[PDB]
């Protein structure tokens, strides 16, 4: 480790930590808090972004004084990704736009993209690339979404294979989607278990993931504790909000199932406590008119 | 050191002052807690309230407990006015770790402290 | 300047105060600028041969304070300073 | 109104509100600034300095400056007694060490014994 | 003028120039790092030392007000050309 | 001397009290108020275009905080620090180096130019004019870090003028 | 000395030792030092348990009026038994005068605030309360002025530092702003400013 | 016309001081108050940049934004020369958007040197 990234002081706001962190992603949701949670932590991203600089000028007063760097990138070259990894101690992968759009399917992304990026992350000598992942991810039919992100964990697995692959269940947040859907209503009868999982507990198991080795080859999953059916949940996010570009993968994401495995460690094994979803879903289940 | 007094003239009147405030803020965590529209249970902030107290334990001189009840008092006209906000109330919460350790051997990894 | 003479004319029929006269476009009145420079001479000073600062030295002349009471038939009791008379009306239009 | 008096410090240490980091771990140190041996002169003395004892300046890791975890770094309190430094010490609440204060003492000199007949004390260049 | 670094680039005046694997060249992706490239000690070399036939000499700077105040410099020994502390140009004699 | 104000009775002559009640049903007044609007509406005004017309300033203005060097000559500054001991918001810092020939001279000078108060106390205290104000205000800045200067920087900002930092002292040397 | 030196006066520096002298006098109850320095403003020093009747004998008495206010202000020493010092400072109408009322006071013991003889007084010992902690028994409301709500610590003291214990920041977690430890940004570089060499020979203390 | 019709507004060519190399022009008037003496009009392209639409400040030359401040009475044709050879003649104009413009580093060397790990092995 060169002078000038061993670590310093208190934590955050001018604390050089033995990290120096490439996201790819980060626009969205899931890399936007988990920036947030690095200029708590203090150290430098280097974020790309091929979208309109709102979200990246939106995350700028996230770090310290010049600390997060922003770059360009798109799913056509290499050099600009090279020029990302060119001096990176760690790197995570955070990819996926959940519709079709004209140019990027479904195929191809998930084929295409970590590919690339893991070979020449590999060819920088990083340590510890990190690769996102949903769960159950398989061959078996009826998921173009979760067979394509077997693909990526195949893909993964072949080049560099001492990558740290990260799967979590659904994610409920401040920013969320699924549950947005579930908001978003205004006659159907059907059931499928699920256990959602919450989305600071899991960038805390990334942060862990990431500065605490003994980590690599083997995968980790984090799951709420939650293991109840779908009606339920129906009937509790309903209870709480009093009331009485979209395709059906997400139907077929949201009856699919949560199973679990038990080949890999989970939250207590990687040392982070889990938080059940009553107070985060009282804080993300707004919008309601006159009972607050 | 025949000091002038505050409120009490022992630890008695002390006590009972201490005592009514906790009382007063019993009974003014719920009406704050539903109007400030937060995101934390009343058994919490009670909790937070009954620890607040419980810190100050090696609390002695007569003048020193009427300071505090002053202070609890002038907190809690604060707060039974909106001249605070939730970012106050979510301030005395230490929620947004900040996880900052206490033993040796991880204040022997991250260092370069005591 | 550079104006008809009939909105001039409206200018002094909206109210009398001959705005041909001073009209807020500063046109020649600023001295023109960079003139040949002006020295700067020195005061009450820097003549030889008597100035010491033995003499103007009022910075190390500030006394302690002079002090009276403390822990440590009289026809009297004055003002601590004199009771200033009254003042005076104004000469050029008061109200009255 | 002629209150009791009780043999017992000062507790204000729980009424700055100052973290309890900063309350316990940060070992005072009262000493006197001596003469600063490249100048000349004492004026500089009498004055009692509590001062702090210092903590980790860090690399700005953008300009290289000296950005410091420190609120009590640059504290100087100025005193002219030692009792009532102990004093002021018991009455905040942390701990100290202390220095003596070491005056010069003095010597006799003279120019009358720079010079002598039979004493080998000898300038020759002056 | 600039040197070459071994990462392809242009060193500094004074020796801060970046080792191969420092993460402030990744913060300095996609523009410039800027640099004077006159340098100081690049015009001293083209300095006609002048010869003053007096011992101890003056300088200014051209004219009071407009550079550095009088500093008076000697010319004693002929092995040691006598510098200025302000101008940075040097001064010599002759008889 | 004193001139104080509103006391009046009011005049009860018939010809002042009718001229009043005319000015009461008429709002005469305010129509001589509204003849005050139209002076001033036919006027011209005394705007300026903004990028084609620029507005006039002083000798002494106080902008870019440029670097000056000598007459055909290296760096002006000597690390002498008189600026950071008069710079109140203690935007100057300055770690000297000697430099590989002994006279000395600087590594890391650095105006924090949002610190900076835009005083003149630099300008005053540097004894051989190195540090001088600038003339002009373009920083303008979509970053942070395009705010914050080094030396090279200053250097190459001192390069991009001098006859206008000499025309400027020149005129001013004087004074100050 | 003709020029240059500010000329002192005599004949108001007499009758304002004759006007302190005459306070001192006739008020033998409350009255340790009075006296005069040389740009002639009167001062005098106060034990604090007749605050209220020096104020009330110098709001009136008909050779004294003094019916302005100004300032308060406990000024913070250390070392002392007292540390506080109650700084009042006040102006008449009729006479052009200065006084300055300083009266002394320790970190606990309360003062019996003189709110009720000048209506001033009323913000000032709010404020005086929210930056030193002299306490002010019989008086309406105590609130806090010139501070944040959550924020204590009455940091005009020598002890609170410079930079605070407290820093804002805001996060998009929790969607709010946030406190932390202080973490600045420069050192604040402090500047070793005395000077050896005897600056004032006249203000010499007897040396211990 | 359309030229300086869509440029601003103005008409008040007439008084035809000078120009400058990027072909800039300068105009010094009497007749108008304080204020609008000197004009100026940028011209199209001068350092590629399109400048006809989106004009900047500082794409002056130095010795006009001295003139045209109202700093000085006369323009710098007045007096061409200066004997001074160190001085930028490409004028990097004003660029803060641009991926050619500042970054900050500190002009410093190494501070601690760490110890050298021995380049032969042992044992
Ligand atoms: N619980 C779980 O395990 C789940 C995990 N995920 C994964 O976690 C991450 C965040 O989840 P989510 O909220 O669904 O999505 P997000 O919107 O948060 O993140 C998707 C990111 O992928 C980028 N992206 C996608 N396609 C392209 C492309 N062709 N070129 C450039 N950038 C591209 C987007 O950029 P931009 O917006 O600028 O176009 C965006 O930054 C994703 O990587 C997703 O695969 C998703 C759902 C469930
Ligand atoms: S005052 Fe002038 S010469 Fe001295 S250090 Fe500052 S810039 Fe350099
Ligand atoms: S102008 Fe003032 S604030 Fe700015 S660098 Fe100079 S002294 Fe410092
Ligand atoms: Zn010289």
């Amino acid at each position: 480790l060169h002078h000038a990234v061993i670590p310093h002081g208190k934590g955050g706001r001018s604390s050089v930590s033995g990290i120096v962190a490439t996201v790819f992603g980060a626009t969205g949701f899931l890399g936007r808090y988990l920036v947030n949670h690095l200029g708590r932590m203090g150290s430098q991203v280097i974020v790309p972004y091929r979208c309109e600089p709102y979200d990246t000028m939106h995350l700028r007063p996230m770090g310290d004084l010049g600390q997060i760097i922003f770059m360009d990138w798109n799913g056509r070259d290499k050099d600009s990704i090279r020029r990302a990894v060119e001096h990176s101690n760690v790197v995570i992968n955070l990819v996926g736009r959940e519709w079709e759009t004209k140019n990027f399917d479904f195929e191809d992304v998930f084929v295409k993209i970590p590919q690339a990026i893991a070979q020449v992350s590999k060819e920088a000598g990083v340590e510890k690339f990190i690769h996102i992942s949903h769960l159950n991810a398989d061959i078996k039919s009826s998921s173009k979404y979760l067979r394509n992100k077997a693909v990526g964990e195949k893909e993964v697995r072949e080049t560099f294979p001492e990558a740290t692959i990260i799967k979590p269940a659904d994610i409920f947040g401040r920013e969320d989607r699924f549950l947005n859907y579930f908001a978003n209503i205004r006659s159907l009868g059907k059931k499928t278990v699920k256990q959602p999982v919450y989305i600071v507990d899991v960038t805390k198991g990334i942060i862990n993931a990431i500065k605490d080795p003994d980590a690599r080859g083997k995968t980790f999953a984090f799951v709420g504790p939650n293991r109840y059916l779908l009606f339920d949940l129906v009937q509790y996010v309903f209870a709480v909000a009093h009331r009485p570009w979209t395709t059906r993968d997400k139907v077929e994401r949201i009856h699919t199932t949560d199973r679990t495995l038990p080949h890999l460690p989970g939250l207590e094994d990687l040392g982070v406590q889990a938080t059940p979803l009553e107070l985060k879903a009282i804080e993300v289940l707004r919008r309601h008119r006159t009972y607050r | 050191t025949s000091v002038k007094p505050i409120f009490s003239r022992d630890m008695n009147e002390a006590k009972r002052r201490v005592r009514e405030l906790y009382r007063a803020w019993y009974r003014e965590v719920p009406n704050t807690v539903h109007l400030f529209q937060l995101d934390i249970s009343v058994k919490q902030g009670r909790d937070k309230v009954r620890e607040m107290f419980k810190k100050n334990a090696h609390v002695t001189d007569p003048r020193v407990v009427d300071l505090l009840v002053i202070k609890g008092k002038m907190e809690l006209e604060e707060t039974i006015n909106v001249w605070k906000q939730r970012t106050h109330v979510m301030r005395f919460f230490h929620e947004t770790e900040a996880p900052r350790p206490k033993d040796f051997l991880s204040k022997f990894y991250v260092g370069h402290d005591p | 300047a550079s104006a008809t003479r009939l909105i001039q004319g409206l200018r002094n029929w909206a109210s009398g105060r001959d705005l041909q006269a001073k009209l807020q476009l500063r046109y020649q009145e600023i001295s023109k600028r960079t003139q040949p420079p002006p020295k700067l001479p020195v005061g009450p000073s820097h003549r030889l041969s008597n100035n010491y600062y033995c003499a103007r030295d009022g910075r190390r002349e500030a006394m302690p304070p002079s002090i009276v009471m403390s822990s440590q038939s009289e026809k009297k009791a004055v003002s601590p300073a004199p009771p200033i008379k009254r003042w005076e009306l104004s000469q050029d239009e008061p109200y009255l | 109104t002629q209150l009791i008096t009780v043999d017992e410090k000062l507790d204000i240490t729980t009424l700055t509100g100052v973290p309890e980091e900063h309350i316990k771990t940060r070992k005072a140190r009262i000493f006197v600034p001596a003469r600063n041996n490249m100048q000349s002169g004492v004026n500089n003395t009498k004055k009692w300095k509590m001062e702090f004892d210092t903590r980790e300046r860090w690399e700005n890791p953008l300009m290289g400056w000296a950005s410091t975890a420190d609120p009590l770094s640059n504290l100087v309190l100025t005193f002219s007694t030692k009792e009532d430094a102990i004093a002021f010490a018991e009455k905040n609440g942390w701990s100290y060490d202390v220095e003596e204060r070491k005056v010069p003492k003095p010597k006799s000199k003279s120019y009358g014994a720079n010079f002598s007949w039979n004493k080998r004390t000898r300038v020759s260049t002056k | 003028g600039v040197r070459t670094s071994p990462t392809g680039e242009k060193v500094t005046h004074t020796g801060q120039v970046y080792d191969d694997e420092d993460y402030r060249r990744v913060r300095f992706v996609g523009r410039q790092k800027e640099v004077n490239e006159n340098f100081a000690i690049d015009l001293i070399a083209e300095q006609p030392v002048s010869q003053v036939g007096s011992r101890v000499i003056s300088c200014d700077g051209g004219g009071g007000a407009l550079g550095h105040p009088r500093v008076y410099i000697n010319l004693d020994k002929e092995t040691k050309t006598g510098t200025c502390g302000y101008c940075g140009l040097q001064f010599r004699q002759q008889h | 001397t004193y001139k104080y104000v509103n006391l009046r009775e009011p005049s009860m002559d018939m010809k002042s009290v009718t001229d009043r009640a005319a000015q009461t049903l008429l709002w005469t007044e305010l129509i001589r108020g509204l003849g005050m609007t139209l002076s001033y509406l036919f006027r011209e005004p005394a705007t300026i275009n903004y990028p084609f017309e620029k507005g006039p300033l002083s000798p002494r203005f106080r902008g870019e905080h440029a670097l000056r060097r000598y007459p055909s000559g290296e760096e002006r500054c000597i690390a002498c620090k008189l600026c950071e001991a008069v710079c109140p918001a203690q935007a100057i810092t300055i770690e000297a180096e000697p430099r590989a020939d002994g006279s000395r001279r600087t590594t890391r000078y650095d105006i924090d130019m949002t610190k900076c108060i835009y005083c003149g106390f630099c300008q005053e205290a540097c004894p051989v004019d190195a540090i001088v104000e600038g003339p002009n205000f373009e920083f303008s800045t979509e970053t942070h870090e395009e705010l914050l200067y080094n030396k090279e920087k200053l250097l190459n900002n001192g390069d991009k003028w001098e006859a206008e930092i000499a025309a400027n002292i020149q005129a001013d040397y004087l004074y100050r | 000395t003709r020029p240059t030196v500010r000329p002192r006066n005599d004949v108001a520096h007499k009758q304002l030792s004759a006007f302190g002298e005459y306070v001192a006098e006739i008020l033998p109850k409350y009255v340790q030092q009075v006296q005069v320095s040389c740009f002639s403003e009167l001062e005098i020093c106060i034990h604090p348990d007749g605050v209220i009747p020096v104020l009330t004998f110098l709001r009136d008495h008909s050779n004294a009026q003094f019916k302005s206010l100004a300032d308060l202000t406990a000024v913070d020493i250390p070392t002392r038994q007292n540390r506080f010092e109650i700084v009042y400072n006040l102006l008449s109408l009729r006479f052009n005068s200065r006084i300055r009322v300083k009266t002394y006071t320790d970190e606990l013991t309360p003062v019996e605030s003189s709110v009720s003889v000048y209506k001033a007084a009323n913000w000032y010992e709010r404020e005086i309360w929210d930056m030193f902690g002299v306490f002010f028994a019989n008086h309406p409301d105590l609130r806090r002025i010139l501070t944040d709500y959550g924020f204590e610590g009455h940091p005009f003291r020598k002890d609170f530092p410079l930079s605070g214990y407290v820093e804002l920041r805001y996060d998009d977690e929790v969607k709010r702003v946030v406190a932390e430890p202080v973490e600045l940004a420069q050192e604040f570089r402090k500047f070793d400013l005395n000077s050896p060499w005897e600056a004032f020979p006249a203000y010499r203390q007897p040396p211990e | 016309y359309l030229r300086v019709l869509f440029r601003a507004n103005d008409v008040r060519v007439g008084t035809l001081v000078g120009e400058d190399k990027y072909g800039n022009k300068y105009y010094e008037d009497n007749k108008q108050f304080f204020g609008r003496h000197r004009w100026v009009i940028y011209t199209t392209e001068m350092n590629g940049k399109n400048t006809f639409w989106d004009v900047d400040g500082s794409m002056v030359p130095p010795e006009w934004h001295r003139w045209l401040h109202c700093m000085t009475d006369d323009p710098p044709t007045v007096k061409p020369p200066t004997a001074r050879k160190f001085i930028w003649t490409n004028h990097k104009f004003n660029l803060s958007g641009t991926p050619q413009q500042y970054v900050p580093y500190s002009t410093t060397r190494k501070k601690i040197q760490e110890w050298v790990p021995p380049s032969t092995p042992y044992k």
